[PDB]
């Protein structure tokens, strides 16, 4: 079938007995700056297979009564071995994605996920004028979460679910490259985001170029089963990473 | 150990902690007790250096309705060996997902400074460590039973060749028999 | 009818290294060993499946 | 005519490894159904990036041949160059390689064998302790006979059936090179068994195992005309190389210590070793 | 001239008015691993201008008494930029090295060192038979000294001079590579080292591959002139860098 | 075919001396600037008038594999045919070139080393003195065993070990031209270390020096059964003769005593010995 | 397969001075020594410098 699939980057391989095919960008795979599209000048250092693998996030847990989460890119991955070590030691960086969204359960479960990915996801804050620091949406590969109540805490971002943090309909956000994780047919999505910006290159902790977004449109359901929760786990190898502007590391 | 069987059954349970360590072993084919015994350890005891890469292939064991994902991975000898997931996901590795196919194979490849390694292994000649966590979970659905065995089983690869015959400490005597 | 052969590689970059032999024996029984054959094929203990399965393609249905 | 030209210019190495770079696809290389009784052929390049290797490693030393060709000890005994027990004054061995253990758990691991067989013999001698010592005895030479099964056997040193008219003898004397011969692959059968699940009797009684199809005759050694004023013990060793070897179904191991020379017979041994837990890695 | 001398490595660049000529290893211009010479399988990285570039390690003081000084290598650069961090994550490195001993003074001021590179320089403790630690030998940039008395403190090396800690005769290291630095002619040497060891790469915190030795054969002499010290800077930047064996990075 | 043409009718020699007469001119051969690190290439014919001489000397001598290619001590112990210690009666050595002071240095002057070597063995024998020495020992006999790292190691004269099925061993007897055989280059890496400047372990501590790349095995020796009255002490040389040799990145000779086996540890030793001016050039 | 070498030269006037040499065991350790390879290059060691220096130009500017 081609419900089974094989991805290998580096020294790391991902495999799939049921999924669905693999989301590609706008149609655009990875790939690295060309000369005609460059402003940067110094000789850029490209890795590769040291940071061109796949690396896996702290996992959750997906309950009945969950409601949706969330993770910045690249912040997320501001640890990840020597991707994030290139990441401090560089004023510049570009990258792709392959993103690997894990969650497998049983033929008696039902639910459902939509996978998208949201380049320049601004956020609004929980309570209008108020600012709000990094914390309140980026740390790590922390997964942040949404709320069906809508937030009153001032340091917190604007969690309600149906407007995605966003202020615009949750159901419309399959413009974003997406896919779907039904329980019922598959266990996994694979989405490869390619580099999208404004400008060639960025600075990788300034700017979070685009937001994972994993919510569950059908709520996780089971009868007398023994298992409870169903965990979700997050993989993902960058493509095609290139730094320019070498200089001493950033502190964080 | 009471039942001598139970040796090769790797067990693996529901509503198992998130990131949890299935098993860890230490890389000496001729040495570790995990190996020395088994063809390949056997065949390793006749000589004194080996060289190559090795197939560890898993297989499960549990019923068709159960599901789960599991990271399994090398890693190339350091100081420390890997404590958490997030440790162990940097080496080589393979993410095994349970369907039709019910064995994955993860294939540790040859690296090492010198060409070949010492079958009596020491510290220079430090191989690694193997090690198995959770991806996600084994879930379940009504009916089926909690825990499950999963088995390993290995081999050499074509790259795989021995060196320096010698006589096995398997074996001895202390009278003639008869 | 002495038999002429190349030598297992030394310590040094290989031409010198060849060996000669010649039998003085009338039983085949008498030779030397056969140190340097090296026919060699694991299949029949790796691999005796009746249909043939290559790698790339899954094992079952 | 004069020179010939076997040169094996050409010789066997191990694989190589093929660079291998990033893939995505549907083709599945490290999922398997071990339930096949299929090993898989998977290496590196199929589950990671690899560089190129030019592989100059050799299987050379682990060919059979070569594993089962080098000289063991099969067996060793004591014979008196004087002493009033008959029986301590010659050497009388049923010829097999059951009795000293390292090299039968290398033949054992394969079912059946063919080769033929170069025996060395290493015999040395020791005067024995005692109150008065000084004599002043010439070199000893020794007799090693070969009886195939059925013919006359000695009941002592100065037996007729040492006349040797037919079996063969090798008349050995010290300070010299250790004795040594080549025989061939004298099996009844098409292959040397090394192990045998049946009966000698139709009936499915008698004897059992593989000592019913060992039957390959006895070696008798003695001094020739040795008698010294004190006694001296001589020691032989015995020790077989097989060469021109074929090897058929290799067989695990032999895990248990050996307990008899004629039986399969052991006592339950664990699998292998324990450690304290699944993950224990360290050795403090 | 050929007194003129500009090197560039990665985004650094050195250049020296008084120089002699370039020492080159035995003849043996750094190179990358050829695939007939390799037995680890992976895929090895290559960063590049992030770490093939020059480093600058702390300066010293060349003093009337001063006696001689040594660094090993690669130890001392173990927490230079990327290259330090490559050397963290990864089993195996293997790299050669273009070093720059710096020197200057003035045509009123006499003194010549020797600098030399000597591989595998293995050294006897300071009371034979008991065993020193590391801390003995190298501790990140930290220039160790050699003594003129010999040493007593038995968790030292045997630092005295004339011996250089390896029981030859100081005099005979110019079988190593080597280059003077006669204060009346030179103001800097420039040593490029091949990889030199027994297998094609190895381990880069357990072994050091060479140790650096400057060491003052015509003690600094000046008259009435109002600078005292000399300062001696020592600069590298490795060469061909490989890295094979990624993992978590080691600790230390 | 039948004979081969390998002569080598054309040999190296060292340079001739060149006809030179008077000059005058820029050109200045002898002022140079040693701080590049290249040693001068001047000639006599640079600074002098030379008359021509056709020289026929030749570095025969002096390559590598002529000052290496000699036997050298190595070790030697000695192990007695009789004895109340289990250990007085077998020699059990772990294979080095670090015990034997010359051999030791010769070596040394190399950092890497890659060599095929030729072994052979000095055995004697001679009675120990005691009150009664009358008796009348037949010739001895010793086994020499050689276990790679890992085989079994025999703890008396007597063990199963000693059967060596697999691992090599050489049966000799007293009186005979002395024992002798080639071993391949062993190592595990590309060419043998004199000298190592690391740790065993990642972490910089454990083992320091080349003795943690020493896993070489041991040679274990004994009699075979020569248990005598009376006791005999024999004595083992080990020599060593490297060929078809290799050598890399040449080191300062070794200028202070050897204190340990193991560690290059040393005790400061002046530069070289002294004269009374730096002017004195008469003996007295 | 005999070879046939010249010999190093004796106190006599050197034709007769070659001996020949065959070999009788299959592995090339069990060869005799290399006595006669005088390959030789001091340059390695006594210049090592990237820019070539000939004797009767300065070696300075
Ligand atoms: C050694 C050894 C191993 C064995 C098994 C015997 C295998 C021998 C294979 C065949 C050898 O030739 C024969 C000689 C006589 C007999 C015989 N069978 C019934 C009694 O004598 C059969 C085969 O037991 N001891
Ligand atoms: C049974 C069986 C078969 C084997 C191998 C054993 C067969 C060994 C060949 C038998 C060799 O017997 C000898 C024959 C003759 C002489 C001898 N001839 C000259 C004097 O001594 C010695 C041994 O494994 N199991
Ligand atoms: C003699 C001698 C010289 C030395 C240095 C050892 C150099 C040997 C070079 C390689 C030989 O083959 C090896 C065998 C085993 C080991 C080994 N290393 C960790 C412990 O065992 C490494 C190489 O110490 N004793
Ligand atoms: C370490 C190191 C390496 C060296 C040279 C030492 C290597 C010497 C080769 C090892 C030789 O060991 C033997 C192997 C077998 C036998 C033996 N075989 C038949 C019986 O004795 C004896 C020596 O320098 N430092
Ligand atoms: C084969 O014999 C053809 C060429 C003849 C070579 C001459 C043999 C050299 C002397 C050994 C004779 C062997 C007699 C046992
Ligand atoms: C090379 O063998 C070609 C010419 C043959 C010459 C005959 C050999 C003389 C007898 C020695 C045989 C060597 C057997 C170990």
């Amino acid at each position: 079938s081609d419900r089974v699939r094989s991805i290998t980057l580096g020294n790391s391989t991902i495999t799939t007995q049921e999924c669905a095919n693999v989301v590609v960008g706008y149609g655009r795979w990875p790939t690295y700056l060309r000369d005609d599209e460059a402003t940067a000048e110094d000789q850029p250092t490209q890795p590769d297979v040291a940071t061109c693998r796949f690396y896996t996030l702290d996992s959750i847990k997906w309950e009945k009564g969950s409601v949706g989460w969330w993770w910045k890119f690249p912040e997320a991955l501001s640890d990840m071995g020597l991707f994030g070590q290139n990441m401090q030691y560089h004023y510049l960086g570009r990258a792709g994605y392959t993103i690997h969204v894990q969650c497998n359960a049983s033929k008696f479960h039902q639910g459902c996920l939509l996978v998208v990915c949201v380049p320049e996801a601004e956020m609004g804050g929980a309570v209008v004028g108020q600012a709000f620091s990094a914390t309140a949406m980026a740390n790590g590969d922390k997964a942040y979460e949404f709320t069906s109540a809508t937030q009153s805490d001032q340091t917190k971002v604007q969690t309600a679910i149906h407007n995605a943090g966003m202020g615009v309909g949750v159901g419309n956000l399959t413009i974003y490259p997406h896919q779907w994780i039904n329980l019922r047919t598959n266990n996994s999505a694979t989405i490869v985001m390619p580099y999208i910006n404004s400008v060639p290159m960025d600075n990788m902790f300034r700017h979070y170029n685009f937001t994972l977004m994993v919510i569950p449109f059908v709520k996780l359901d089971y009868a007398d089963t023994a298992s409870t929760y169903v965990p979700i786990t997050v993989t993902v190898a960058p493509m095609c990473a290139e730094y320019n502007g070498l200089r001493l590391a950033q502190a964080q | 150990t009471t039942d001598q069987m139970e040796m090769f059954r790797i067990p693996v349970t529901i509503n198992a902690p998130l990131q949890q360590q299935v098993f860890g072993l230490r890389l000496q084919p001729g040495l570790d007790s995990v190996f020395k015994h088994t063809l390949l350890g056997e065949i390793l005891n006749y000589y004194a250096h080996w060289s190559g890469s090795m197939k560890l292939t898993f297989v499960f064991c549990g019923s068709a309705m159960a599901t789960g994902k599991f990271l399994i991975a090398y890693s190339p000898p350091g100081a420390n060996p890997p404590k958490t997931r997030k440790d162990a996901m940097l080496g080589t590795h393979i993410i095994w997902d349970i369907g039709l196919q019910s064995s994955c194979v993860l294939c540790v490849p040859w690296i090492s400074q010198t060409h070949y390694r010492l079958v009596q292994q020491d510290e220079y000649t430090s191989a690694g460590y193997v090690t198995c966590w959770y991806q996600t979970g084994m879930i379940v659905p009504p009916g089926t039973p909690n825990s499950s065995s999963i088995m390993c089983f290995a081999s050499a690869c074509n790259d795989f060749s021995v060196r320096m015959l010698r006589d096995t400490p398997f074996i001895s005597q202390d009278n003639k028999l008869q | 009818g002495a038999q002429v052969s190349t030598q297992k590689t030394g310590a040094h970059e290989t031409s010198i290294i060849h060996y000669t032999n010649i039998n003085y024996y009338k039983d085949a029984a008498s030779n030397s060993a056969n140190r340097q054959d090296f026919t060699q094929d694991p299949s029949k203990f790796t691999e005796p499946v009746k249909d043939v399965m290559i790698k790339s393609l899954p094992a079952l249905n | 005519g004069d020179v010939e030209e076997a040169i094996e210019r050409a010789v066997v190495h191990v694989a190589d490894t093929m660079r291998s770079g990033p893939s995505n696809s549907a083709s599945v290389p490290a999922l398997t159904a071990v339930e096949t009784g299929h090993t898989s052929q998977v290496t590196p390049s199929d589950t990671m990036q690899t560089r190129h290797v030019k592989n100059y490693h050799s299987r050379s030393e682990s060919t059979v041949e070569n594993f089962l060709g080098r000289s063991a000890c099969v067996y060793m005994e004591e014979y008196k160059t004087t002493d009033n027990d008959v029986n301590k004054k010659f050497v009388a061995w049923p010829i097999n390689t059951k009795q000293m253990v390292q090299m039968r758990r290398k033949l054992e691991m394969f079912t059946y064998l063919r080769f033929d067989m170069e025996v060395t013999f290493v015999i040395t001698s020791r005067q024995d302790p005692g109150t008065t010592l000084a004599q002043d005895m010439p070199v000893l030479t020794h007799q090693i006979m070969y009886v195939p099964p059925g013919g006359p056997i000695p009941a002592k040193v100065d037996d007729y059936a040492w006349q040797t008219s037919t079996n063969p003898s090798i008349f050995w004397t010290e300070g010299n090179a250790p004795a040594r011969m080549s025989i061939p692959f004298i099996s009844i059968g098409n292959a040397y068994s090394n192990f045998y699940d049946g009966w000698s009797n139709f009936d499915q009684r008698g004897s059992y195992g593989y000592n019913t199809l060992n039957n390959l005759g006895h070696i008798y050694v003695r001094h020739v005309s040795g008698s010294s004023p004190h006694p001296i013990t001589s020691t032989i060793r015995v020790y077989f190389k097989p060469k021109h070897t074929r090897a058929w179904v290799p067989r695990p191991p032999r895990l248990c210590q050996y307990k008899k020379a004629f039986s399969v017979d052991f006592t339950p041994t664990p699998i292998t070793d324990t450690r304290k837990d699944i993950n224990t890695v360290t050795t403090v």
